[PDB]
């Protein structure tokens, strides 16, 4: 009963950390059972007590509502560390959404780190003690971070009202405060210009401002780079708004354009911190929550984005919930998140019991909770969730302060708003009675591409953006629409993101755009699609298209490995190498025997020879190991093999300097890639069931090798790089030559010379073409049959090598011809009926017996060795 | 033959099913209700009239017309001669754009020829109802001549029968209890209300059970002689499928919408009460715009691209936006361009996806919300701009007068909607072609 | 067989042959793929397999695979 004793000990120590070190019937039953266990199954009684003690757990969970989002096990693990002050700041990103870790100096809270690691200077320190509970100092930290955000907002407003330049303030305060300060300064200057009829002076001022910010962006390294481009997106938005107002003919048109765009305001009469800044869109008023959200990317301020923002403002003015529906890829959830990050609130994204819990948490904290793919729910859970959201909404319009959900008294926040997006391919009646549906159109990708290229500083922006969007539209129109063909906004943003690593060696201009567009789009197409892509790239782009070392190492590795350097093989190898140079997540697509394992092994060996880096290969198949064997289940805890190799590469000196490569050489099941959804993106963190966050080295490159993509989501196609094998990368004689080299490695010179001389391509091509017209049971290609033909021939020669030194050359040639004929008969057409075997004999004889063989040696027959068996009746 | 045709009607749609016992009770109603030189022809004609007068109300307008004219066709197949059949089939073929021919010359056929050569399909097709059938039953006649107490008045979208139900409740001297459905507290409230009213009496209305089909399946099937107790289960024709045993045990009633546009404006203005003069003027203009866009909504193949549903939430949103625009303006100068863009884009053009309907709505807003001195929203009425030296009450009186002054002509759908008449003629021709094709499909089998 | 990480047949002279009758008879999973034939493919192509409870690599040396299945 070792496992039972371990479980009882774990239960005892966990409940000690919960209640024994802290201070009726349930506690008395626990103390009696603990005394009985110490004197001496009680584990089931302890589980029943924990089920009965969930009401106290729920009360403690509802004491501070930030902790409500986490599960029961994570919450009790957090609560159990009530004196050690450990693990609280490690896995707290689930309750805040944008804060990863907390730094503490001299047992006092003084800083907060964002989702990427942005260090923030808190205004007031927080005392820490073992008697202080987690909820109290968590609330203190929340109040402190809100106060710090507000006082940095005040400092930014003071320094901008003092007339100081912005290049000295962009590098020391938080991005939210300078965001609000820039927006307030812009709306004040444009309103003071709206009291008159001039716009040129502040337009030139903001033009010089965006020039200075572009120069600082070119001089910034990483964090300042992200901050400056995030500010520079809305600085181009301000320039666009002022330029649009410049061309207005009358006062009424200028007033329309100014009321349509977002306007920012603050109140100089009130004294409260969290409710002193309000934004106004098309007349209505929304209050700024003053919450830290880290430094996420800013959506490019499309006019349709402002239309959608006006739609959410109209929906939230009367406490209605905004609703979106339209084709996938138009950016609906990104629009909702942009509204949240612009107005200053984190939005808890739902990937739609647990849904009801997240719903009541988001309606009891007052933050916003959005939805995605609302139509994929099962009917019962859809009805329950719809009833829950409609009843909390009906509580919201009615002005109720508390609502009863799941037989608990949950207070209703006066700031809760819930949004739902749809992907039709609909909204129920109860929800449509209380929502405001809006239809997102196709977003203007030209404006997005132009502004993104203006961040990247390319010398041609508008013409380049128009050219690339027209080129993507023409590829969408003029290609075979298969499952994995995406030519919309996601691939455009991927190409514009992948243009960054090539600009330092290729220079800013059109050629970097052409090179990255090739390296992204070209390796995911077929053959006629490749021809159409090449023709369109030559026609629409001026650039029509120093790699001696990598190609030479590739040729050397392929020649020493026995492979042949076919031109399609060389092209596919170069595309794979240039595509793994930047993108980490790659898949391999192609039929059986297309040359995928060979091409990645060739490029890995060439890379090891060229760069000098060590390579460790972990081949694995997805479908031969179950879910628990690959990841790990809670019985105690057992580690899966993938988690085992991550554990031995993270916890481990050789692995740091070595590139560990893992390949998943099987079909892409949706479950395993859904479990891989947390590492294929930019997060790069395994989500273990127990909550362990195993790190991943940047050299850990994931690969997939799958023939069929009918059972894979299009999101994985967009997120991970796709390599396509439309044609075989080998000639047939390459297959025979590599197979012969491998078999020789597994009068010998005369024997191999005669073996090589027995294979002539001019007649082999004709006999293969003739044999391809035969009927094969469980039919496979001849390209897949030479694999056993060559091995059978070499094994027969190696078996008969013992008596190959006392016969003439003509007899040896006859033996060679007979054995090659036997191998070709038994492998190429050795899977058909005997009548078709006789037809094969006639065809191969007219192009150059049925049971002819060699019997120990002479050209004997099988008819002289059959035994007439003697059988008895029983 | 009639029950076979009604069986095809039942297999067409989930709400158009008919029971055998309903047919037998309707046939007994023929003898309950108390000549062609005999008695059996009188019994047959009274059978046809009674089955029309009873089972017309369980269909919408198009199925009412096809069933009426199919019953007329069977009766005239039985009674009249071969040349009569040839003429009737010729008109059915020319109404379906299948066979073109001339009648083989009964002045009723002459009026039918004069109707169809004038391209008046609606009158030539209501000729059957106006000639053959002399009795028609409304909802009051159904509720006054039904021993069953459970009613399923399922009305299609944009058509609301609750007002007529409560008006009939006053007419029957009874207070209805409107019950919303969807929330569990309202589920328990509805259960308590029906438990009280099933023993104490009193009418009760159940509405919007579309999200509560789960509760309906779990409760009403197990749930199914008290005076003045008649519960109504208001459903929707375009909604999800009601349970079949519940439909077999309940009467089926379909409601029809008001054909006018002026009455919609009058109802919206009566439902609106309050706030300056310009706010009242904007509310009046917005009510006219909402009635115009709701009228143009129903013309599906020509007026718009597809069916839409502009309920009262959009009217409330637009009214609140107009109130906020007029209130937050200290210059008392209404920015008509901004409110035009916001009405055509966000409020009413929100759920509209394709660009042509958005352009249609923007054109309608430009025609209505222009805010000129001479505002001719329709050719019938002229609206002058309000003055400054008055109050709200005399403006309310003037606007009530200018609603009472105008009248709705018969060509309102072509004149008040700014739509060409040839599109209306093609829409009516397509409707006549569809109903003639379906009735010839029913007649050939 | 016996374990020595190499998998060794009990017969020190004779090659062990793994019979597999009715290869078509195992059923595909919920996402259009089989599992035991993929295990056999890994055994005959990668010349080994990965152990599930210990997460260790075990190679094969002289065990062959035969089949006997009807046409589909
Ligand atoms: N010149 C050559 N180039 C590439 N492969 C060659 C050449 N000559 C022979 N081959 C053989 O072709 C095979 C191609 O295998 P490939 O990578 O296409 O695997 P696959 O059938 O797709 O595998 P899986 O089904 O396991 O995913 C190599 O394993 C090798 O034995
Ligand atoms: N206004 C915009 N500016 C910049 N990028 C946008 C904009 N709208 C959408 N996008 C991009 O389009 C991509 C696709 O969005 P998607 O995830 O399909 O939204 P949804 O899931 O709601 O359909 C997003 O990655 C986003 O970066």
């Amino acid at each position: 009963i070792q496992v039972n004793w371990v479980e009882v000990q774990f239960y005892w120590l966990d409940l000690y950390g919960i209640l024994g070190e802290n201070l009726p019937l349930e506690t008395s039953k626990f103390k009696s059972l603990t005394s009985e266990y110490k004197m001496i199954l009680t584990i089931d009684s302890l589980k029943m007590i924990k089920s009965s003690l969930s009401t106290f757990l729920e009360r403690q969970r509802r004491q501070f509502p930030r902790f409500y989002f986490l599960g029961n096990d994570d919450l009790l693990k957090i609560i159990g560390s009530g004196k050690h002050h450990d693990q609280v700041s490690k896995f707290m990103k689930k309750m805040f959404g944008s804060i990863e870790s907390i730094i503490f100096f001299e047992d006092s809270i003084t800083g907060v780190r964002s989702v990427e690691g942005e260090v923030l200077n808190l205004n007031e320190k927080i005392e820490l003690k073992d008697s202080i509970q987690a909820q109290e100092w968590l609330n203190i930290l929340d109040t402190e971070i809100k106060l710090s955000v507000f006082t940095q907002f005040r400092d930014c407003l003071g320094q901008l009202k003092d007339g100081t330049d912005i290049e000295v303030v962009v590098s020391k305060y938080i991005f939210q405060a300078i965001l609000l300060s820039a927006q307030v300064m812009w709306t004040e200057l444009v309103e003071k210009c709206l009291q008159t009829n001039e716009f040129s002076k502040y337009w030139k001022e903001v033009d010089m401002k965006i020039k200075g910010l572009l120069d600082k962006l070119n001089k910034s390294s990483d964090n300042v780079k992200k901050k400056i481009e995030a500010l520079l997106v809305e600085y181009l938005h301000f320039n666009n708004v002022i330029g649009q107002l410049k061309n207005c003919s009358t006062k009424e048109e200028a007033r329309l354009l100014w009321a349509k765009v977002q306007k920012f305001y603050q109140k100089n009469d009130t004294l409260d911190d969290l409710n002193s800044v309000f934004i106004s869109q098309s007349g209505y008023l929304l209050q700024y929550k003053f919450e830290y959200i880290g430094i996420p990317e800013r959506l490019i301020y499309t006019p349709l984005l402002l239309v959608g923002f006006a739609t959410l403002t109209d929906s939230l003015h009367q406490k209605y919930g905004g609703c979106f529906f339209g084709p996938a890829g138009t950016g609906k959830t990104e629009t909702v998140k942009a509204f949240g990050q612009n107005l200053g609130r984190v939005v808890v994204v739902f990937n739609c019991q647990v849904l009801s819990r997240l719903l009541v948490g988001i309606t009891q904290i007052g933050a916003w909770g959005c939805f995605d793919e609302f139509n994929r729910l099962d009917e019962k859970v859809l009805s329950a969730v719809s009833a829950n959201i409609q009843q909390i909404q009906n509580g919201l319009q009615v002005g109720k302060s508390h609502i009863t959900l799941l037989e608990e008294e949950t207070p209703l926040s006066p700031h809760t708003a819930v949004f739902i997006t749809l992907n039709p391919g609909e909204l129920p009646e109860n929800l449509k009675k209380s929502f405001r549906e809006f239809s997102m159109k196709s977003p203007q990708s030209g404006t997005i591409a132009e502004m993104i290229l203006q961040i990247m500083g390319f010398e041609d922006s508008k013409s380049l953006a128009s050219k690339i969007v027209h080129f993507l539209e023409l590829l969408s129109s003029k290609c075979s629409s298969m499952n994995h063909y995406h030519f919309g906004l996601r691939t455009l943003k991927g190409v514009l993101r992948n243009c960054s690593p090539l600009v330092s060696e290729f220079g800013e201009g059109e050629k970097t755009v052409v090179e990255s567009l090739k390296r992204v789009i070209l390796p995911s197409l077929g053959d006629t699609d490749e021809l159409v892509f090449k023709d369109e790239l030559s026609k629409i782009f001026d650039s029509a298209g120093n790699s001696k070392a990598i190609v030479q190492c590739l040729k050397d590795a392929g020649q020493r490995s026995g492979f042949s350097m076919s031109e399609e093989f060389l092209k596919k190898c170069m595309q794979f190498y240039y595509m793994q140079k930047t993108q980490q997540a790659l898949i391999l697509v192609g039929k059986a025997g297309c040359g995928k394992t060979a091409t990645w092994k060739t490029v890995i060996d060439a890379m090891a020879i060229f760069d000098g880096h060590a390579n460790v290969v972990y081949v694995i198949d997805t479908k031969v190991l179950t879910k628990e064997s690959l990841y790990g289940s809670m019985l105690e805890w057992r580690d899966g093999l993938f988690t085992s190799i991550l554990r031995r590469v993270n916890d481990d000196g050789t692995f740091k300097n070595s590139r560990i490569w893992v390949v998943f050489d099987s079909d892409l099941d949706p479950e395993y890639v859904e479990a891989m959804n947390s590492v294929l993106d930019d997060n790069k963190i395994l989500t273990l069931p127990n909550g362990e966050r195993l790190p991943i080295p940047p050299n850990f490159r994931i690969l997939f090798e799958t023939d069929n993509l009918d059972h894979t989501t299009p999101a994985t196609i967009t997120r991970c790089g796709l390599l396509w094998f439309s044609t075989d990368v080998c000639s047939i004689s390459s297959k025979i030559d590599h197979l012969l080299n491998k078999s020789y490695e597994a009068e010998l010179d005369k024997l191999k010379d005669l073996i090589s001389d027995s294979f002539d391509m001019a007649s082999l091509t004709n006999i293969f073409t003739c044999s391809n017209d035969l009927v094969h049971i469980l039919g496979v290609r001849t390209f897949n049959k030479l694999e056993t033909a060559v091995q059978l021939a070499v094994h027969l020669i190696s078996s008969y090598r013992q008596w190959f030194q006392n016969l003439d050359d003509k007899s040896l040639k006859d033996v060679i011809t007979l054995l090659i004929k036997r191998s070709l008969l038994y492998a190429l057409a050795g899977d058909s009926t005997g009548e078709s075997q006789r037809a094969f004999i006639q065809t191969i004889n007219t192009y150059f017996s049925d049971y002819s063989t060699i019997v120990i040696l002479s050209f004997s027959s099988f008819c002289s060795e059959i035994p007439s068996v003697s059988l008895e009746a029983h | 033959k009639i029950f076979s045709m009604l069986e095809k009607f039942g297999q067409f749609h989930w709400f158009y099913g008919i029971s055998i016992g309903q047919f037998l009770s309707c046939f007994k109603r023929v003898f309950i209700k108390k000549a062609a030189r005999t008695r059996v022809d009188e019994i047959l004609w009274l059978l046809y009239q009674e089955v029309y007068c009873q089972f017309s109300t369980a269909l919408d307008k198009k199925f009412k017309m096809i069933m009426a004219m199919t019953m007329f066709c069977l009766y005239k197949f039985d009674i009249e001669s071969e040349q009569y059949k040839e003429a009737v089939l010729t008109m059915i073929g020319v109404l379906s754009e299948s066979s073109d021919g001339v009648p083989k010359l009964n002045d009723d056929l002459r009026y039918l020829w004069d109707y169809v050569t004038t391209k008046s399909y609606i009158s030539a097709l209501n000729w059957f109802k106006n000639e053959f059938f002399v009795d028609e039953w409304n909802i009051a006649d159904v509720v006054a001549n039904s021993e069953n107490n459970y009613f399923t008045m399922a009305s299609e979208r944009d058509v609301d029968g609750t007002f007529k139900l409560i008006e009939l409740a006053k007419a029957s001297k009874e207070s209805l209890k409107i019950i919303p459905l969807g929330s569990i507290e309202n589920l328990n409230y509805a259960q308590e209300e029906i438990s009280k009213s099933k023993i104490e009496g009193g009418w009760i209305l159940l509405q919007n059970i579309q999200m509560s089909l789960s509760w309906v399946k779990t409760y009403l099937h197990k749930h199914v002689e008290h005076e003045k107790f008649k519960m109504f289960m208001t459903c929707h024709l375009t909604g999800d499928k009601l349970p079949a045993p519940l439909l077999q045990r309940t009467d089926r009633v379909v409601y029809e919408d008001i054909p006018g546009i002026l009455d919609t404006v009058k109802d919206l203005w009566g439902s609106q009460f309050f706030s300056g003069v310009w706010s009242v003027y904007c509310t009046f203009l917005l009510s006219w715009f909402h009635a115009l866009i709701t009228a143009r909504t129903r013309l599906v193949p020509h007026g718009f691209s597809k069916k839409y549903y502009f309920n009262d939430c959009d009217f409330q949103f637009a009214s609140v936006y107009l109130e906020n625009v007029l209130a937050t303006n200290s210059t008392n100068n209404i920015p008509w361009a901004q409110v035009r863009d916001h009405i055509a884009t966000i409020v009413y053009g929100g759920k509209i996806d394709e660009e042509k309907d958005l352009e249609v709505v923007a054109k309608l807003c430009a025609h209505v919300f222009c805010g000129s001195d001479n505002l001719q929203i329709v050719p019938g009425v002229r609206i002058p701009q309000p003055l400054l030296q008055q109050s709200e009450e005399e403006e309310r009186a003037r606007l009530t007068a200018i609603l009472s002054n105008t009248i709705e002509p018969a060509d309102s759908l072509s004149s008040w909607l700014q739509l060409p008449r040839e599109s209306i003629l093609d829409y009516e021709r397509l409707q006549a072609k569809e109903v003639a094709s379906s009735t010839e499909q029913l007649l050939q089998e | 067989t016996n374990y020595v990480l190499t998998l060794l047949p009990k017969s020190d002279i004779k090659n062990l042959v793994l019979f597999c009758d009715e290869i078509n008879l195992p059923k595909l999973d919920k996402y259009g793929s089989q599992n035991v034939v993929l295990f056999l493919r890994q055994l005959m192509e990668k010349q080994g397999f990965w152990k599930t409870p210990e997460n260790k690599w075990v190679t094969i040396e002289r065990i062959h695979i035969v089949g006997a299945c009807n046409p589909p």
